[PDB]
């Protein structure tokens, strides 16, 4: 059940780009683009199209295709 | 004349505010997560974080649907910005599997630096408005989105929009209520909503957010509006 393709874009505009076995969970990688590329995990979120994805989640059951890509925003606070 | 806080909300609200792992996860819906930390944003007159809102958003969301109440699809709050800054092409397969045209109002809760704020698309009025609880403009966020419904309906309908008729503007410092503290936005911007979305004409002012704060609270762990 082959690796595929994964873009990972800040918005600070930098494609990140990913191997995976298409049926782990979004762990390994979410804690990967953080030690490298250095970032902080407990003040960004991670979505893939708008809908959200929690560690648990794959990307089989996420229906994220080859060269997908994938959105990361900074947490968000205001008045 | 709002719903009463009995001894059971208090109870359980004081206690999810005392502060002993921020990391808990005390509430799962939308395949949105709240953690204490969330959670804590509510507390006092604390900077509502993002996830507070999408997740009032999104019941917002769910408590249409139900009879004799506009239909609502809102927005991801970090959708806005990726457009504004982005464009299109970006934030394009986001709304893949939903017309966007199905509902009768669209909610856009909108962060800009410092600042919660909100633009509401009504179908039925044939008009969009955005909503600064601190009376500020943002005649561009309209012309922004209005732009957004001319690139989805080409880009899923296969036909250009109906621009004819339509209004947009931002609402006045005095047509609406003001927020007499710092960090009252995003708790404006969600009651803004609220009110907006159950047709319901806008009631509340700065006397009632501690008690909509207390309220929200609640309505979030056990995931229902009152």
């Amino acid at each position: 059940n082959d690796h595929i393709n994964l873009k990972v874009a800040g918005q600070d505009g930098s494609v990140v780009q990913f191997k995976i076995k298409r049926h782990t969970p979004l762990s390994k990688l979410m804690k990967a683009y953080c030690e490298r590329q250095g970032l902080s995990m407990r003040q960004i979120r991670f979505r893939f199209d708008g809908q959200p994805i929690n560690e648990t989640d794959t990307p089989a059951q996420l229906e994220m295709e080859d060269e997908d890509t994938i959105d990361v925003f900074q947490q968000q606070t205001g008045g | 004349e709002f719903p009463e806080i009995t001894e059971e909300m208090e109870k359980e609200i004081k206690n999810v505010f005392r502060n002993g792992n921020q990391d808990e996860v005390l509430s799962e819906a939308f395949r949105l997560t709240i953690t204490r930390k969330d959670i804590q944003t509510l507390n006092h007159l604390n900077w509502l974080n993002d996830e507070i809102i999408n997740f009032y958003m999104n019941m917002l969301m769910e408590r249409s649907k139900e009879k004799g109440l506009p239909s609502v699809h809102a927005f991801n709050t970090f959708f806005f910005t990726k457009l504004k800054t982005a464009g299109y092409q970006a934030v394009k397969r986001w709304t893949k599997k939903v017309d966007v045209f199905s509902v009768d109002i669209l909610l856009v809760p909108i962060h800009l630096g410092v600042h919660w704020c909100l633009a509401v698309v009504d179908f039925r009025k044939k008009n969009i408005t955005y909503y600064d609880s601190m009376g500020g403009i943002n005649n561009e966020a309209c012309r922004i989105l209005l732009q957004y419904l001319k690139q989805e309906s080409i880009d899923k309908k296969r036909k250009e929009f109906d621009t004819n008729g339509w209004q947009l503007f931002s609402k006045k410092s005095q047509e609406i209520p003001q927020q007499m503290n710092g960090s009252d936005c995003g708790m404006f911007a969600c009651k803004y909503a609220d009110c907006i979305t159950k047709d319901r004409p806008i009631n509340f002012t700065q006397q009632h957010m501690p008690y909509f704060r207390k309220r929200m609270v609640w309505e979030i762990l056990h995931r229902k509006l009152l």
